[PDB]
């Protein structure tokens, strides 16, 4: 634990959660590559609007941080060093699937 | 505006002059029950 | 020309400004043509570096001759979209004729 | 189950399976259009060309199953050649609508014109465009930018189970819209604004609403069925957005209902 | 074979005579027939008839086997099987029992285009006939052994010309060709195996299983064995079907067959084999080329189906191409897109050449965009949209340039 | 062709079950294409009641069975004329001089391509290869090749066809 | 150029053998940029060596820089030009 | 539904008769390799809900014998009966969200207008709910 050295204030690393897990592919997209790779968002709090002009002014101090990692142990692990409560949750590949242009043709 | 009809079918807006408008696109005039609104500009075709 | 306004809200004057000044909330015309509904933008955050000036597609936003505005209040540098408007209202002639004097060097 | 190489390491692939899951398997990602798995293959848009080691010319990725200890060069300069090859050909007709384009933050044809397609234009002729075919009080169906990637047809025919909507005509011209007027209403028609390969058919209700590099997205499950199905929940600060489904396979798999859309 | 399409002229063709006996209940031996024959594809494939009809053999697996005739007119410059249905449907008839049996198939659907109304009845009279003398059906014309044939009218597609696509046109799914690996060897119509031939190589078959197929290998070049129609048309005297040995200099079948060339001006022209096969210069055309195909490939250039276009200089080439290229664009379905786009592409630029107006770098842009095409499409037409200009590039160019310049003064 | 009106005759009904025999039994839909062509003889042209009429008696959707409808040429979704003309338009023909052909006839009826006749008894169209390629310049009119042709000829032959006869010369 | 992925490429080799109680890997950045490891116990007795001559007279500290990364056992990563 | 299917006849009739193998179709479950019946939400009320589920039991034990939301959750933690036929007029009813059940009866109005409404919607159930 080293929540005496980081300046942080207990409200922050107290009552609010982490949510480790692998992002998942857009779905509109086709691609993949933004899926690999844990990280390590926080959870939501509130977020008003401006009485003037509309704006979403925010209280937060750190809602936008987001962390990428190479493997989940060293994710828990990096948040159990900053004494943080967490959320892991599994990588969820998808299952392999057969495929073929003649079962079309069955008949 | 008054809507400009074409005789012709297909027809590109560029929403006046070159490279001071809007993307050139083409406006289709496949059904002539409804005029061709252009995409950016707002003007109407048939 | 014609009288209609150019943004068509394709938002990334929005996605390239580095100050993030700019922001947008575009809705559907009842003609069902793009626009935005409160485009806006704040000279209090923005730089002056002219990304979007470069930006925009359909040539709609442009950063004006004009470069006196010194104002007494601070809600005041915080332009509406009507606001940008009636600039464009007032120099249309001026920029007109810087852009016809520039854009091929673009 | 057949060893098979991937341009260089062998790999233990399971027998038969497209050349593309093997590449998939070692996850290198071939360019991919039409193909679509929880979906069905198919040998339009070959934008997924490969190299063989040795047979001089390239196959589908997606159509031939690997076997007997092939090794297909991905990235072999040739197969680059194919890719940019096809993909002038895709932008020969797309039209000039990426800023009004409500698919324009992802769309996968974007993305494939920047990580393969030659920069220049050399097509210097004229565009065809067609007319909207209206369906219905979702799906805002804009055509044009079409790119016959049936896809669409593959999900309707294949899932919805409707058969309403379909190709016609040939050659240029041919058109994935359905004939006559008829509006086509389903549960899953909803889906298709997800499966839809570019701004061709995108959904009204969030139209022009917002731009996908702003939206938050967090994940999370719908309430309108006790089903369960994982979402994710796109909000522009503050505020929801739009919906889009998160695959799951013991539930939603990459799909989701409509009325919880 | 010209004359009297009834049965009474088969027997001037000899009719069955002995196809009972050929019907010894096993391919085989004819099957070797075939293939010591040496024939290969007169579809333009080229591929080994008796290989290519080999690959069935395999033990039923219960589904039963078909065959499939490629009945089809949509070749530009190829007018072949349009005389021989008018006026020999009875040794095709014959062949498809043989080739039939040579699968051990069960039936032989065989697809026409719609355009060939009235000849498509005529054989439906003749095959009728063939009912009635018991020649085909139960037992069919001896040897005991069933087969049952059918012939299905078309509507205007000339892709339904290639063969996957003709299958599946079969079905009432539109005229739009299977992706490979499955095979009507494989996987037909419906689901069941089956198989495709040029009504040249069908209607032969039989004659290969009486005079000897080795006969057949003695003509032509040993690997283009045999003989094979050659129509003529373009500038020509007496334009014609004559069908030839395979190895015969064109200049020879023009100038005795076809009624001579009109002058020495075409001879040191392009004439093209067939249509999807490229145009060559030289005033030593056949005199370097000879008609069988393999010399052609020597010539970079297929047979194209033995179809035969003379092209005097009184025409402009471009002029031709350009019609030969629109013929293509109205006709590719479309369904992969380098040909759905890539021809109307090339449509689009030789309008400008026609008219003249293009710039000259274009056209190596033109030859560079056709290699995209060359390789890629699924199935043959985009290639054979693909190949004549190439050639034509590859050959007339200062037309072009100077057609380019010309308008350019404008 | 609002949706309505059609029914087949019963002649028709036998017909086309004498010709949906050939096919494996399996599989029906084979029998579309045929089908229509026997509308397509008798309407003379096809409204989309047809296509739904057959639609429901293959059982098939009518959208394949648009999608055959319209991807093929023979089908005609406009009225013809008593008498379609169609004519070679490839370039063996263009060769052969179908300019001349396509001229004269243009210069007889005074239509322009496609347009019908205001009589609607014809209908010029260009066309692609007949594949009756041997032949000089050629013509048909509803399945009827007619070859060797001089630009008088057709004219003739065109008032042979307003004397209610025709061979195949 | 090669010639200097070369030279850059032998000297690395040259201080890996020097010096090898610590070099942990000796990569060479393709445009021409070497940059050895070394244990972080290591710092002071390497840069030590790098000031004094056989070739390396690397005088001055261009930098400092210290690259974060949430990851590895050690998640800071000191950098030092010369 | 979308795709080709066996249609039936009435409750009762073609339940407890297939449940007795009075059915054809209880031979073709009876062969069938792992079953699968599925019932309702729906059927469970209509009148006599108890009798159709135990129809639909029988056939469950039949092919066993052979061989070869705010619903799951209040059930995975007892919340039975759930339904409103507990009554016995109680007063003071608290609504989550009466937009649902509010549609049916306010009965115990007369005898307790009162109902806290601890909805998201103004719809049917706060109009007629004090608090
Ligand atoms: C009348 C006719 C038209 C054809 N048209 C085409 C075509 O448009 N495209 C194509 O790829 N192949 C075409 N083919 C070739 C077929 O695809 C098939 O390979 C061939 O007919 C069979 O060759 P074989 O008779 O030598 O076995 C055609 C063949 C015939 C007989
Ligand atoms: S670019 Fe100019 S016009 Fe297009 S969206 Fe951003 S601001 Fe509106
Ligand atoms: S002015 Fe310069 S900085 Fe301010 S918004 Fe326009 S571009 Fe971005
Ligand atoms: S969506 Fe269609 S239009 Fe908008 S950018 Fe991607 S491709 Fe161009
Ligand atoms: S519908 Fe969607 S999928 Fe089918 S073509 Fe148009 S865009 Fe590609
Ligand atoms: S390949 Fe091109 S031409 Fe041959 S069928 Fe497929 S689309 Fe038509
Ligand atoms: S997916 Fe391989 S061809 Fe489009
Ligand atoms: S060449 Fe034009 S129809 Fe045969």
């Amino acid at each position: 634990d080293i929540t005496t050295l980081t300046g942080v204030p207990e409200e922050h690393i107290k009552t609010r959660k982490v949510r480790i897990f692998v992002p998942a592919r857009n779905n509109m997209q086709s691609g993949v590559n933004n899926t690999k790779k844990w990280k390590m968002e926080f959870d939501t709090r509130e977020r008003w609007e401006n009485p003037l002009m509309g704006w979403s002014s925010t209280a937060d101090p750190l809602s936008n941080l987001v962390l990428t990692f190479s493997t989940k142990e060293d994710a828990v692990a990096f948040a159990e060093k900053n004494g943080w409560s967490f959320d892991v949750e599994e990588r969820k590949v998808p299952k392999p699937k057969s495929k073929s242009y003649g079962a079309n043709f069955s008949w | 505006q008054p809507v400009s009809e074409v005789g012709s079918r297909v027809i590109s807006c560029d929403g006046g002059g070159g490279a001071l408008g809007h993307p050139r696109v083409y406006i289709n005039l496949d059904k002539e029950t409804k005029t061709g609104t252009c995409g950016y500009c707002g003007l109407q075709f048939r | 020309p014609s009288g209609e306004e150019r943004c068509i809200a394709c938002k990334l004057c929005e996605a390239v400004c580095p100050a993030q000044a700019i922001t947008i909330e575009a809705e559907p015309r009842a003609d069902g043509s793009r626009r935005t509904t409160r485009y806006d933008i704040d000279m209090t955050k923005c730089i002056y570096c002219g990304f979007c000036q470069e930006a925009c597609p359909v040539d709609a936003i442009v950063e004006g001759p004009n470069f006196e505005f010194s104002t007494e209040t601070h809600e005041e540098l915080l332009y509406n979209k009507e606001k940008l408007l009636n600039n464009g209202d007032k120099w249309e002639a001026e920029i007109a004729a810087n852009i016809q004097a520039d854009y091929l060097y673009r | 189950l057949i060893e098979v190489f991937v341009d260089g390491q062998s790999v233990m692939v399971e027998p038969g399976t497209t050349v593309l899951q093997a590449c998939e398997k070692v996850g290198m990602q071939i360019p991919r259009f039409c193909y679509h798995e929880r979906l069905s293959v198919a040998g339009n848009c070959r934008m997924c060309l490969v190299e063989i080691e040795k047979a001089p010319k390239v196959v589908a990725a997606c159509a031939m199953p690997v076997m007997k200890g092939w090794n297909i060069l991905t990235n072999s300069e040739k197969s680059k050649k194919a890719r940019e090859g096809v993909m002038e050909f895709l932008l020969a007709n797309h039209p000039l609508d990426c800023p009004i384009c409500d698919q324009g933050g992802e769309c996968d044809l974007q993305d494939q014109s920047m990580m393969f397609g030659s920069d220049r234009s050399r097509f210097l002729e004229g565009k065809r465009a067609v007319e909207d075919k209206n369906i219905g009080p979702l799906v805002k169906t804009i055509m044009t930018r079409c790119i016959q990637c049936t896809r669409c047809i593959r999900f309707a025919s294949e899932i919805a189970g409707v058969d309403d909507l379909g190709t016609t005509g040939r050659g240029n011209d041919m058109q994935v819209g359905t004939y006559i007027e008829k509006m086509f209403m389903s549960e899953l028609s909803g889906n298709i604004i997800d499966i839809c390969p570019v701004g061709a058919l995108t959904s009204k209700p969030y139209a022009f609403t917002a731009r996908p590099w702003e939206t938050r997205k967090t994940e999370s499950i719908d309430v309108m069925d006790a089903v369960g199905s994982n979402i994710v929940v796109s909000t522009r600060t503050g505020e929801v957005m739009r919906i889009l489904p998160r695959m799951h396979e013991d539930i939603n798999e990459e799909w989701i209902s409509d009325k919880t859309r | 074979g010209r004359h009297d399409w009834r049965l009474k002229g088969a027997q001037s063709r000899g009719d069955w005579y002995k196809t009972k006996e050929i019907l010894l209940k096993g391919p085989d031996w004819i099957l070797g027939e075939v293939k010591t024959s040496g024939l290969r594809g007169r579809g333009g494939a080229g591929f080994p008839t008796g290989l290519k009809w080999s690959f069935m053999n395999k033990p039923s697996d219960g589904r039963p086997k078909y065959l499939v005739v490629n009945a089809d007119e949509g070749e530009p410059g190829t007018c072949k099987d349009r005389e021989i249905i008018r006026h020999d449907p009875h040794k095709l008839v014959e062949g498809c029992l043989v080739g039939g049996r040579a699968m051990g198939a069960r039936a032989a659907y065989i697809y026409i285009r719609g355009e060939f109304y009235n000849e498509a009845s005529n054989l439906q009279v003749a095959i009728r006939e063939a009912y009635e003398a018991g020649l085909i059906g139960k037992n069919a014309c001896g040897s005991g052994y069933d087969f049952d044939v059918f012939v299905v009218r078309g509507a205007g597609a000339y892709i339904c010309g290639e063969e996957t696509a003709l299958i599946e046109s079969i079905e009432g799914k539109q005229g739009k060709p299977r992706l490979k690996p499955p095979f009507p060897a494989d996987v037909g119509v419906f689901g069941c195996p089956t198989t495709v031939a040029n009504v040249e190589t069908v209607a032969v078959s039989p004659t290969i299983c009486r005079r000897g197929g080795a006969w057949f290998a003695s003509f032509g070049r040993e690997r283009n064995s045999g003989t094979k129609l050659f129509n003529i048309s373009g500038h020509v005297n007496h334009p014609c079907t004559v069908e030839e040995e395979m190895s015969v200099p064109l200049k020879e079948l023009i100038e005795k067959h076809a009624g001579g060339v009109i002058g020495g001006w075409d001879n040191l022209l392009a004439v093209i084999p067939g249509g999807s096969s490229t145009p060559l210069i030289p005033k030593s055309v056949c005199e370097t080329v000879l008609m069988d195909f393999d010399a052609l490939v020597q010539a970079q250039t297929g047979l194209g189906t033995a179809a035969v276009i003379v092209m005097d200089r009184s025409t402009d080439i471009v002029k031709a191409i350009a019609r030969l290229i629109e013929f293509y664009k109205h006709e590719s379905c479309g369904q992969c897109t380098p040909c759905r786009e890539g021809v109307d592409w090339m449509n689009k630029v030789m309008a400008r050449f026609v008219k003249g107006d293009a710039r000259p770098a274009e056209i190596d842009s033109l030859w560079e965009i056709s290699k995209q095409i060359e390789g890629h499409t699924i199935c043959a037409l985009g290639d054979g949209a693909a190949w004549p200009v190439q050639g034509l590039i590859r050959h007339f160019r200062p037309e072009l340039e100077e057609r380019m310049q010309q308008f350019a003064l404008q | 062709n609002p949706d309505t009106p059609f029914d087949f005759t019963p002649e028709n009904y036998k017909r086309i079950e004498a010709i949906v025999k050939n096919y494996p039994e399996g599989h029906k839909a084979a029998a579309v294409l045929p089908v229509l062509d026997l509308a397509q003889r008798q309407n003379g042209w096809l409204p989309i009641s047809a296509m739904n009429k057959v639609a429901e008696i293959l059982q098939v959707p009518p959208m394949r069975v648009y999608e055959v409808a319209t991807f093929y040429t023979m089908y005609n979704r406009k009225p013809v004329g008593k008498y379609h003309i169609q004519v070679c338009t490839t370039t063996p023909c263009m060769l052969r001089n179908s300019d001349s052909i396509l001229e004269a006839i243009q210069k007889k009826l005074g239509i322009k391509v496609g347009e019908t006749t205001p009589d609607k008894l014809f209908t010029l169209i260009e066309v692609e290869c007949l594949g009756a390629c041997v032949n000089a310049p050629m013509v048909q009119i509803n399945d009827n090749y007619y070859e060797d042709l001089t630009p008088k000829d057709i004219e003739e032959i065109i008032d042979e066809l307003k004397a209610g006869k025709i061979p195949k010369p | 150029n090669d010639v200097v992925h070369k030279q850059l490429s032998a000297f690395g080799q040259y201080v890996a053998e020097i010096l090898p109680k610590y070099v942990q890997q000796v990569q060479v950045s393709c445009f021409n940029e070497l940059e050895i490891f070394i244990h972080p116990d290591g710092v002071i007795p390497v840069l030590t060596f790098l000031r004094d001559h056989t070739n390396a007279q690397f005088k001055s500290l261009a930098d400092l820089t210290a690259v974060d990364v949430p990851t590895r056992q050690n998640r800071f990563e000191i950098v030092y030009n010369l | 539904l979308t795709y080709r299917y066996d249609h039936l006849g009435d409750s009762p009739k073609i339940l407890q008769d297939i449940a007795s193998g009075n059915h054809p179709f209880s031979q073709i479950l009876k062969e069938a390799k792992k079953p699968m019946v599925v019932l309702g939400s729906s059927a469970l009320q209509r009148s006599d809900g108890t009798a159709i589920l135990a129809a639909v039991s029988n056939i469950a034990q039949n092919i066993r014998l052979s061989s070869g939301a705010s619903q799951v959750a209040a059930l995975d933690l007892g919340y039975k009966p759930g339904v409103e036929a507990i009554r016995k007029n109680p007063p003071k009813v608290l609504f989550l969200l009466g937009a649902d059940g509010g549609c049916i009866t306010r009965q115990d109005l007369p005898k307790d207008c009162f109902i806290i409404y601890q909805g998201h919607h103004g719809d049917v159930g706060a109009p007629m709910a004090d608090v």
